[PDB]
């Protein structure tokens, strides 16, 4: 993150602050998802399950948010990603 | 004539051992492993995220992954052949031995 220095006899001492994470759970992952018969890759962040839903967050935080159309971009179709799994994709415009 | 060699502290085994650990980590975590703890990762997601790091979308990985293992095998296959055949790829160790 940053560094503070700090004057010492013929040296000099760092003070390096670092992002050290912790406290990991286990989630499942899937490299796109299969909703209008197109896959779907995160723009920014992973997918993960929890065990009965599917949601998006960062790589070095679990902030868990739905998949909208937002957060992901199409690219190709379905068969050829090997491991897609099919779940819904929500778009904002539909209820609005 | 009193030229004596000592052995270094670290054995042959244990490097091998720290370099089977540093490859575990690396196939098994991405870079995680060394700013803290080892996060598990699937290898065609850590692919994905250097390809994003580098500026290629991650679709061109999740579209040719068959490709990029045929040619990283191959690659590996290369350098193990040029290894075998060609004895000046190790000359800086033999010079200073």
């Amino acid at each position: 993150l940053m560094s503070f220095p700090q004057s010492a006899p013929h040296g000099v001492v760092f003070l390096h602050v670092t992002y050290v994470p912790a406290q990991e759970k286990n989630f499942t992952t899937a490299p796109a998802i299969c909703h209008d018969g197109k896959a779907h890759f995160p723009r920014e962040g992973v997918f993960v399950s929890n065990g009965t839903h599917w949601f998006v967050t960062q790589r070095n935080f679990y902030e868990p948010q739905i998949i909208t159309t937002d957060n992901t971009f199409v690219s190709g179709n379905c068969d050829v990603v090997i491991g897609i799994v099919n779940n819904t994709v929500y778009d904002p415009l539909q209820p609005e | 004539n009193g030229l004596t060699v000592l052995p270094p502290l670290l054995t042959d085994e244990m490097i091998a051992q720290y370099t089977s650990a540093l490859l575990a980590g690396t196939i098994t975590s991405g870079w995680t492993f060394g700013a803290g703890p080892a996060l598990q990762i699937p290898f065609p997601m850590q692919m994905a995220y250097r390809f994003n790091g580098i500026g290629v979308t991650q679709n061109v990985l999740y579209e040719n992954q068959k490709l990029i293992a045929n040619q990283f095998n191959s690659a590996i296959g290369k350098i193990q052949d040029s290894l075998s055949s060609t004895p000046s790829a190790l000359g800086k160790l033999q010079d200073v031995v």
